[PDB]
């Protein structure tokens, strides 16, 4: 009200409204799902078009051979944060000959977002991210909020109507965690999860976007006729 | 210069000659090379007189500010502050410093910091141009846990020989005793130590 | 009405942020007192530990700035420690640059100049503290110099700070009106501390245990604080006459 | 240059010769080498003459501001600390070699300063090209508990040794006495043992000896009215 | 952090007034009365030592300050603002003059430098004006004795005699009746004490009054002998006893 | 943050006016009147000191007329402290030009430089403008005798006769009525004083309330002299012209 | 009014309302505690299980500084991480210059001055966390608690977050019933109980317990996390006490 | 190579009874090659006179610099600068270039307008003041000038006698220096009149 | 480059400059014009280190042309020469100084007088009746000292210049491939196309 003009102002109840408004941009964004087993980790993302002449906005970005994310909200902010992750993954490899841990990648994203919530002049990031990866401690899935809060999960979903997919994963928890050594079945579960968030529209060949990383599987993105198999 | 510091049962004693030279001219025959950076943390200076005075003054400032915030510093801490200055400015400095101090927990300690800026904790240390001539004597005659009187004699005899052979060393032998009892200054004149 | 938010003049020629910083000074609800002897300067302050979970040894508003200078603060602890760290840094730098120990009055002036800047520059707020510096100066002898959020400072024969400063001030005024001298005519610092505690008891009308007080003493070449058992010995002597 | 400093009973005295040179040529025969840092803190300088004055006036200026700020009379240790730190920063490139002496509320003091920033303490000191000649006299005649009259005598004798035996030094002896609880007395040309003898001949020319091409009045006044 | 107030806090209002300067003058009006009188052979500046507490040692607070050996200053308004201006004025006398010309600045030029500092606090970013008016008295070889007033705006004017602060309007009227061009220094001191008594409520003596003069050279205050051309400072602060002696012949 | 307290000194109004410039001009309209008149054989600068006192030391006082160099002078109307900042800058610029080209700075080049400095404060920096208007009286060998004015906007214009400060509307009408092109300095002196005498808000025009200056080639042969009038000399010219 | 819209502005009371609003964010956070024992310190925290999809034991909240200091906080988690990052820089520079690891009181002031600095300007926001921290140094065990204002004191026991009143009462009982002191292993057990008891203020969702400790005898003066059998033993002790 | 002897030239100054004199040669060269016989080395700012020997570019630069500074001085002080004050300004200005100096040998001469006292002073390239009672010399034939002045000079010479002394000192010194000569100028300075005389000399 | 000469006569200034450009072993060009017009009545010739010469001359040209447009007025030769001197005096204490020597020939329309200024790379300025840079003066000055008169015509000045060039062509070891000659007078600048 009187306390939402900038990010440097707490409200009388201790809230940061500019950060909450940045969180609101994520809820307007298109749905994206993340889930993992012990061998693989999967991202599924519903891409959004402007109209029938337009292309479908890309949702998944590769950060390294063993790591990548999906976005929901302001796409340019995801480009800035993913570029930062690419650099940090790269610094780790060049200097220490070491693949960057997924947990440590989450810590770096948290700290970068935090600086934009405590200083005058700047603004919070207006995007949410789902980071998947496979490192020395197996498969990982992270959820990033632009408040700075990063959380490690078995599965999750962000964007509009994400609550349906999140409930489905909460039921299926015991089943999909056990899908080891079978990439196709893990993606099937992810496609079935994101389907619980659809209304009026369905999953078409240029609508669906899938990514996977695992034990002997580099981070690869599937689009176009490559995902017709899963429709 | 001829300087040395020796730990003993009750603490530590620092020793030094008093000669400062510009070439063959003795610019000061009554110099005080034993310098106070804290109540019971002193140092011995060798090398450039400008450099070692500048360093000691900065260390004294650092330890005074340390004391106001965190209480009495350790001898190890004082040696570290000396090292940081000597190492990081090695290209522009010519300083060889021996740091000696007395804690109640750690008792007498000695740290030597040569040209490069390395640190070496030792039971006793010798340095300066005149030290070269007494490596043999000191190694043969040093014992651990000596008494105050024995340590005074060891330093007196050692620096006497260093003075005898090194033209750069001479004058009076100054000493500073660091124990739980406090801080005692000693001085020994040529007529005394030359006849040893 | 933004002339009340930053340090600019109001139509009356007043600085409201400075005035409100003076009010923050009494937020701790603690009273302090300082007096001079022949060879010493004594400062006492109330100690209140309201929580049982607190470590009472860490609760203090008296600071050892240098070997010779001590400082008691009236105001919130964050601003107090801010001022303490700065004073310690200034005292150390002074000694390094000018080759002698920073006098009590000179440090007071320096901290007062820093405070003045906060009243003139808009981006910096005033510190909500009153700083009382004490020492036995090698030139001026026993010394009390006090600084406030306005950037004002002055020397004192004796002084008092806190919510009930006026009661303590008048009590001290009346004593010096009798004796007609600028100090406590006493040889030992122990008896000067006893004078300070007695006259605070009289002015406030309250009794003190060993844990209710905090004492600092300045002598030639050192300033130190008394322990709870040192204060107890002081309280026993007061009660026995 | 020859400069000395000598401690005595209730104060300190400094002295200097008055010759300044450009190589083998005498630039000024009556040079003033005793500089004032503050009313009761004086110093004598050898080496690069511009540097000794420049560094003395800078520190003297800052000492004055410091004295006003602290409401205290300046101390010699403050002048010493400010001088050595300035000279150390410039790594010897500021060629100032100083003997600093004075009285203050702490007492009487005598220090020497080298261009690289090293300082030392003493009862008697000497600096400059004639320092070895001066130090020979000081080592021969100095004792503890000198009077004011004895210290002035010893200091000037040490400068004379420099004047007569060192080619870098000559002409007159300047002295400054700083006694505790008294005004510092600056004795300019305390000794004058080198007056030139009368010449054999007058070299005043007959008027009109020099050939002239043109004469003209130079306008030094401003632009005029009317 | 960083100072993000890079804009002016003093601005013109629709009527053409600079509000912050006017309000600074209002602060000066509330301040204790100080005055200055120029004589043929000297200048006097005076003020009341309004002690905040009787426990306070008012000798440790100097309202009259030496700027150079031949220049002094007094104020009315905010004390702390005055103290920092004296520090800056003393330094600028050296950095922008003595370190260049090897001599102390004349009164009018030092005043000019102080004025410049006060003007900049009226236009620079993120600062308020100084809440003081200064009276600066001094002597120099080519201009002789002079007295200047400096205001928060940075404006300065030369005076034969004037007053600033609490009771300035009444004090200036009193000075107009008494001032003439044939006054000796002692006559000016006498008039200064008479004028100041009107604006003082309580005690009126050497301990509650601060008074200094710019007069003859004081070789006794120089600190050294031996240089004929150095004859000592013309600024001298009168003692408590010296003031009381002249209050008997009042 | 800090934005809250920013007055924004360098913005346009909806009508396309610079608020602060307009308000600074309002300030200048209350300042003492300054007049400049240009003749064939010289220039006159006359200006009124604001309500003075009998205890003001006049002979050592200067609030209106300032020397920039030997050939150029200025009359001030507005904040004196603001004017002295600009005056010192102008004195330095003249000396920079003299050092570079070994010739005295042409009057217009100096005027343009100061005016450009004023302009900067209206377009960038977020600072308040200088509350000063200048009348420049000067001579150079290109255009001869010249009169200019500049104001807080940084705009400058040339004049045969001009006024700034208080009552400029009334003053300009009186000058427009009696000014002629073949006029001489002694006639211009009389016009300037007569104009001030009629436009003044004071009861009468006396020597102690005036500052006066002339720039004449009345200097011995081909050269220019600046004359800042002394108090006694202003008193004499007032009797000569028949005002007192 | 308007005094609460900008940081570093004194109200007519002499209060900084923005700092007081930061405390509200702290009070909204989960419960965290600290217990000072005979030769060390114990830290514990309540972690709310928002969903079954949270991986157990993975989202670690307690943080180490250097090798001898533990830090836990309630309120805005990112703000706490920013404070710990600064603390790690402060501890690194101290050890770089002075060789010895930073003493706990020295470390406390470094955090305090940094937090206090965020109350001096309107260009920054105050910290939305209260931090409980401590460890073992040359002078023994130390426990501190630091507020948004920059204020900190030493503590025998400390608590913050939504269930702070409940926790404080439990800590006060331990101080009274053990004047001679508490052992390290006892403190771990007691810490588990207090978090379980303080969970009544957050009873809607179930939670995960996390404990750490520094002890001269049990951990050689190094900070370590309580894991496996010792953690389960403390959970069993806690569950037994609530029933 | 040596900057102080590329262009050549000399300046000398002397005191007399209620007067001062300052004189210089007129040569400017490029080592052996004589380039100009009209290069005057004496300038004046009000009643204060400044001679400058050494590297010619710096001679020109410093003249322009001191004209600049004495003009600003006059506007602010409302009076002409005096010889004693100007001497300090030259010293300050030279020392600010301590580690990148102007290669010059300045000489100040003038009479104090208030006291009437004759004044002369000399400087090294980096600011050290030599303020002699009798005479000051500068330039590539300074050794020769020292020899002439030391024998020819006597105190309290009348203006017209002082002219002969300083003229003979310059001329004979210049004739023993390869890089000096090609004409000469002498200024005789009294409290309110200054006479300038060009001398006839050998042109080799 | 090599030889640059200048002579000021009654009513004009004449500048002569060599045409050769040599890159060590070979003569790359024999028609090079070592001069720039700064303003309608001011010409500057130059010689010094390769590259620096043209870079400096064009930089000066641009500055004087900028001044002419801003003020709608041509600077006097004296004013231009002072500006050039200051730039070279500034240059000599730079990181990498301009190694350039110049002659500035101009006709002052106010005073109705020709003017010749000689400035070397150090910033050493002198006004002269005739001047040169490098070794050119060593061969030519003895002839100019003998024959020069202040009341010479332009045609007499050219004839005296021919005698100077002939002496250079006889006694100089280097082949400078003749000279381009330009005249500066009240009507402006023109080139003598047969010399
Ligand atoms: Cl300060
Ligand atoms: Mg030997
Ligand atoms: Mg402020
Ligand atoms: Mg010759
Ligand atoms: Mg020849």
């Amino acid at each position: 009200n009187n306390y939402d003009g900038d990010t440097v102002t707490f409200s009388p109840t201790g809230r940061l409204f500019q950060v909450e408004y940045a969180l609101e941009a994520i809820k307007q964004g298109s749905v994206t799902v993340g889930l993992r087993s012990n061998t693989h980790a999967v991202l599924v993302a519903l891409k959004r078009n402007a109209d029938e002449l337009s292309s479908y906005q890309k949702k998944i970005i590769k950060c390294d051979e063993h790591m990548g994310l999906s976005l929901a909200g302001l796409a340019p902010d995801a480009r800035v944060l993913s570029n930062y992750l690419r650099q940090q993954c790269n610094y780790s490899s060049l200097v220490f000959n070491r693949k960057l841990a997924v947990e440590r990648a989450g810590h770096l994203l948290c700290d970068k977002a935090q600086k934009n919530t405590q200083s005058y002049g700047g603004r919070p990031y207006g995007v949410g991210l789902l980071i998947i990866g496979y490192d020395k401690s197996g498969a990982h899935l992270l959820e990033f909020q632009p408040s700075g809060n990063v959380t490690e999960l078995y599965g999750t979903a962000i964007g509009a109507r994400s609550q349906g997919a999140k409930t489905y994963l909460e039921r299926t928890l015991d089943t999909f965690i056990k899908i080891d050594g079978n990439p196709d079945e893990l993606i099937k579960a992810g496609v079935e999860a994101i389907s619980q968030s659809l209304r009026d529209e369905s999953l078409t060949v240029d609508n669906l976007s899938i990514a996977i990383v695992g034990k002997d599987t580099p981070f690869t993105i599937y689009d176009g006729e490559a995902v017709a198999k899963y429709i | 210069t001829s300087i040395m510091a020796v730990t003993f049962k009750d603490g530590v004693i620092l020793g030094a000659d008093s000669r400062t030279t510009t070439g063959a001219y003795i610019a000061n025959r009554v110099t005080d090379k034993l310098t106070r950076v804290h109540d019971k943390i002193w140092c011995c200076r060798s090398g450039s007189a400008a450099d070692t005075q500048a360093i000691a003054d900065i260390v004294q400032y650092h330890l005074e500010l340390y004391t106001s915030q965190y209480g009495t510093p350790s001898t190890e801490t004082a040696a570290s502050v000396f090292k940081e200055l000597c190492y990081e400015n090695k290209d522009n400095l010519t300083a060889g410093i021996i740091v000696a101090g007395y804690d109640d927990k750690n008792k007498g300690e000695v740290y030597t910091i040569p040209l490069g800026g390395s640190v070496h904790k030792l039971p006793y240390a010798i340095a300066g141009s005149g030290s070269t001539f007494i490596y043999g004597y000191c190694d043969k005659n040093f014992r651990e846990n000596m008494s105050k009187e024995e340590t005074v004699d060891f330093i007196k005899h050692s620096l006497s020989q260093a003075i005898k052979w090194d033209g750069s060393s001479g004058g009076v032998i100054r000493m500073v005793v660091l124990t739980a009892a406090g801080v005692e200054r000693l001085i020994f004149y040529p007529d005394e130590y030359e006849q040893l | 009405g933004y002339d009340r938010h930053i340090t600019i003049f109001s139509p009356e020629g007043r600085l409201y942020q400075v005035e409100y910083a003076f009010k923050a000074t009494n937020q701790t609800n603690i009273n302090s007192l300082a007096v001079r002897g022949k060879d010493c300067t004594v400062v006492i302050s109330q100690k209140k530990v309201p929580d049982k979970l607190l470590d009472p040894t860490t609760v203090s508003y008296i600071f050892c700035i240098s070997r010779t200078i001590g400082m008691v603060v009236n105001g919130p602890i964050p601003d107090a420690r801010n001022a303490a760290l700065r004073a310690k840094a200034e005292a150390a730098e002074f000694r390094y640059k000018y080759g002698y120990d920073m006098p009590c009055d000179v440090l007071a002036k320096r901290m007062a100049n820093l405070s003045q800047i906060y009243t003139q520059r808009a981006y910096m707020r005033p510190l909500g503290v009153i700083l009382t510096f004490v020492s036995v100066d090698e030139e001026l002898g026993p010394s009390i110099y006090k600084t406030d959020p306005a950037g004002y400072y002055v020397g004192y024969k004796a002084t008092a700070t806190g919510p009930k400063q006026q009661e303590i001030t008048t009590n001290l005024e009346n004593h010096f009106k009798k004796s007609k001298i600028d100090h406590i005519n006493e040889e030992s610092w122990e008896k000067v501390v006893e004078f300070a505690i007695t006259h605070m008891i009289d002015a406030l009308g309250t009794e003190f245990s060993k844990n209710d007080l905090e004492v600092g003493v300045a002598t030639k070449d050192k300033f130190f604080t008394l322990s709870a058992e040192n204060i107890e010995e002081r309280l026993v002597a007061i009660a026995e006459q | 240059t020859t400069i000395v400093g000598v401690k005595f009973n209730n104060g300190v005295v400094i002295a200097a010769d008055t010759r300044s040179t450009q190589g083998p040529i005498v630039a000024d025969k009556n040079c003033a080498k005793l500089h004032r840092i503050s009313p009761k803190i004086w110093c004598a300088g050898a080496g690069t003459a511009a540097d000794t004055e420049a560094v003395t006036q800078l520190i003297g200026s800052n000492i004055e501001l410091h004295s006003l700020y602290t409401s205290r009379e300046p101390r010699v240790v403050s002048a010493l600390q400010m001088l050595k730190q300035h000279l150390f920063k410039y790594q010897g490139h500021i060629g100032a070699y100083l003997i600093v002496a004075g009285v203050d509320p702490t007492g009487s003091h005598l220090f020497s300063i080298d261009a690289h920033g090293s300082t030392d303490v003493g009862y008697y000191l000497s600096l400059g090209s004639g320092s070895l000649a001066a130090m020979a006299v000081l080592e021969s005649h100095w004792k503890q508990d000198l009077t004011k009259e004895e210290a002035i005598k010893l200091a000037s004798d040490a400068i004379q040794a420099g004047i007569w035996n060192d080619l870098g030094s000559g002409s007159n002896v300047d002295v400054c006495v700083m006694e505790i609880g008294k005004d510092a007395e600056y004795l300019r040309n305390y000794l004058t043992p080198n007056v030139r003898e009368e010449k054999q001949k007058s070299y005043k020319f007959p008027r009109g000896t020099t050939a002239v091409l043109k004469e003209s009045i130079v306008n030094i006044c401003d632009i005029q009215e009317e | 952090m960083t100072d993000r107030y890079s804009f002016s806090l003093t601005t013109f209002s629709p009527s053409g007034k600079l509000g912050q300067i006017d309000y600074a003058l209002t602060a000066v009006k509330q301040g204790v009365t100080s005055l200055g009188i120029k004589a043929t052979n000297g200048v006097v500046i005076a003020t009341e030592k309004k002690s905040s507490s009787p426990l306070a040692m008012s000798e440790t607070l100097s309202k009259v300050s030496l700027l150079t050996p031949d220049i002094g200053a007094v104020y009315s308004g905010m004390g702390p603002d005055y103290r920092v201006l004296v520090d800056k004025s003393r330094k600028v006398a050296h950095t922008s003059y003595k370190r260049i010309y090897g001599e102390y600045p004349p009164t009018k030029l030092l005043v000019s430098e102080v004025a410049k500092i006060m003007q900049e606090a009226t236009q620079s970013g993120g600062v308020r004006p100084f809440g003081v008016s200064l009276l600066i008295a001094g002597h120099d070889e080519f201009n002789g004795f002079s007295l200047y007033q400096v205001d928060p705006s940075g404006s300065y004017f030369p005076w034969k005699a004037t007053a600033i602060g609490k009771g300035s309007v009444a004090a200036k009227t009193f000075l107009e009746k008494r001032w003439n061009d044939e006054l000796e220094l002692e006559d000016a001191i006498h008039i200064a004490l008479l004028t100041l008594k009107e604006s003082v409520e309580g005690e009126f003596n050497g301990d509650t009054i601060e008074l200094a003069i710019i007069g003859d050279e004081n070789p006794d205050l120089l600190g050294y002998t031996g240089i004929p051309t150095d004859k000592g400072p013309r600024f001298r602060k009168l003692t408590s006893q010296e003031i009381n002696d002249r209050l008997e012949a009042l | 943050g800090s934005r809250r307290y920013d007055s924004r000194t360098t913005i346009f109004s909806p009508e396309g006016r610079l608020y602060q410039v307009e308000y600074a001009l309002e300030s200048i309209s209350h300042a003492g009147t300054a007049i400049g008149i240009m003749a064939s054989d010289g220039i006159v600068l006359a200006a009124e000191r604001k309500v003075t006192s009998t205890l003001l030391e006049q002979d050592t006082s200067t609030e209106k007329l300032y020397k920039l160099n030997d050939k150029i002078a200025v009359a001030v109307a507005g904040l004196t402290a603001d004017a002295e900042i600009l005056i010192n800058t102008a004195r330095i610029h003249a000396q920079n030009y003299l050092k570079t080209y070994n010739e005295d700075i042409p009057v217009e080049i100096l005027v343009r430089r100061l005016s450009d400095i004023k302009q900067g404060y209206t377009q960038h920096g977020g600072l308040r403008p200088f509350g000063v208007s200048f009348i420049y009286a000067g001579y150079d060998d290109r255009y001869g005798y010249q009169l200019y004015t500049s104001n807080p906007s940084g705009n400058y214009t040339g004049w045969k006769a001009i006024s700034v400060g208080a009552n400029t509307s009334a003053a300009q009408t009186l000058l427009q009525m009696d000014y002629k092109d073949d006029m001489k300095v002694d006639d211009a002196i009389e016009l300037a004083l007569k104009t001030l005498s009629k436009t003044t808000d004071s009861s009468a025009l006396t020597y102690d309330r005036l500052e006066f200056a002339t720039i004449r080639k009345g200097a011995n042969d081909g050269e220019v002299y600046q004359k800042i009038f002394k108090p006694q000399e202003i008193k004499d010219i007032l009797v000569k012209t028949g005002i007192t | 009014t308007g005094y609460d819209l900008s940081n570093s502005v004194f109200s007519p009371d002499g209060r900084n309302f923005q700092v007081e609003y930061a405390v509200k964010a702290v009070e909204n956070g989960t419960t965290s505690i600290g217990i000072k024992c005979n030769d060390g310190v114990v830290f514990a925290v309540e972690k709310l299980i928002t969903s079954k999809l949270l991986v157990p034991q993975k989202n670690v909240k307690i943080q180490v500084v250097d090798r001898h200091i533990g830090c836990v906080y309630s309120g805005l988690i990112p703000d706490g991480r920013h404070l710990v990052n600064r603390g790690r820089e402060e501890a690194a520079s101290f050890k770089k210059l002075y060789k010895t690891p930073i003493p706990i009181p020295a470390f406390a002031d470094r955090l305090g001055q940094y937090v206090q600095a965020h109350t001096l300007y309107n260009s920054v926001r105050p910290f939305g966390v209260s931090t409980i921290f401590g460890g073992v140094d040359k002078n023994g065990a130390h426990l501190y608690m630091l507020e948004p204002s920059g204020s900190y004191w030493g503590y025998k026991g400390a608590a913050t977050g939504k269930g702070r009143q409940s926790a404080k009462a439990e800590l006060e009982k331990l101080v009274d019933h053990h004047p001679e002191g508490l052992s390290a292993r006892e403190a771990v057990k007691q810490a588990a109980k207090i978090i379980y008891l303080a969970h009544e203020d957050n009873k809607e969702k179930d939670f995960e317990l996390e404990i750490s400790w520094c002890s001269l005898s049990e951990t050689n003066g190094l900070h370590k996390f309580v894991k496996g059998d010792l953690l389960q033993e403390a959970i069993d002790f806690a569950q037994k006490e609530i029933n | 190579s040596d900057p102080s002897s590329i262009n050549g030239g000399i300046v000398v100054a002397m005191t007399g009874k209620d007067c001062v004199a300052i004189a210089c040669d007129l040569r400017l060269g490029s080592q052996s090659l004589g380039v100009s016989n009209k290069f005057e080395k004496i300038f004046h700012y009000g009643h204060v006179f400044l001679g400058i020997t050494g590297l010619a570019t710096d001679v020109t630069t410093l003249n322009e610099m001191f004209r600049y500074k004495t003009n600003l001085y006059k506007l602010k002080e409302e009076r002409a600068i005096e010889p004693e004050t100007f001497t300090q300004l030259v010293s300050s200005s030279l020392y600010e270039r301590r580690f990148g100096p102007y290669f010059v040998g300045p000489v100040v001469a003038g009479i104090n307008s208030k006291s009437g006292k004759p004044f002369i002073a000399g400087f090294d390239l980096i600011g050290c003041i030599d303020e002699a009672k009798d005479f000051i010399v500068s330039g590539t034939a300074s050794d020769q000038l020292f020899g002439m002045c030391e024998s020819l000079y006597e105190p309290n010479l009348e203006p017209e006698d002082l002219f002969e002394t300083i003229s003979q000192a310059l001329l004979n010194a210049a004739d023993r220096d390869a890089l000096s000569g090609w004409g000469a100028v002498v200024y005789i300075i009294k409290k309110d009149e200054v006479v300038k005389r060009y001398l006839k000399m050998r042109q080799d | 480059m090599d030889i640059i000469l200048g002579i000021r006569v009654q009513d004009s200034v004449i500048l002569a400059s060599s045409k050769a450009v040599t890159r060590g072993i070979s003569v790359l060009k024999d028609s090079d014009d070592k001069t720039r017009q700064l303003s309608p009545h001011t010409l500057m010739s130059f010689a010094g280190e390769a590259g620096d010469t043209v870079q400096f001359a064009e930089y000066i040209q641009a500055n004087i042309q900028l001044y002419s447009i801003r003020e709608d007025y041509e600077l006097s030769p004296q004013a231009v020469s002072s500006f050039v001197r200051q730039e070279l005096a500034k240059s000599i204490r730079s990181r990498r100084p301009y190694q350039v020597n110049v002659l500035i020939g101009g006709y002052d329309k106010k005073k109705n007088k020709p003017e010749l200024y000689q400035i070397d790379y150090l910033g050493t300025k002198v006004e002269l009746p005739y001047g040169a840079h490098g070794y050119s003066g060593f061969y030519t000055f003895s002839l100019l000292d003998h024959h020069y008169r202040p009341d010479m015509t332009t045609e007499e000045g050219l004839d005296l210049l021919k005698l100077c060039v002939q002496e250079l062509e006889k006694r100089m070891p280097m082949d400078f491939k003749g000279v381009i000659v330009k005249i500066v007078d009240k009507d402006g600048i023109r080139q003598v196309d047969d010399f």
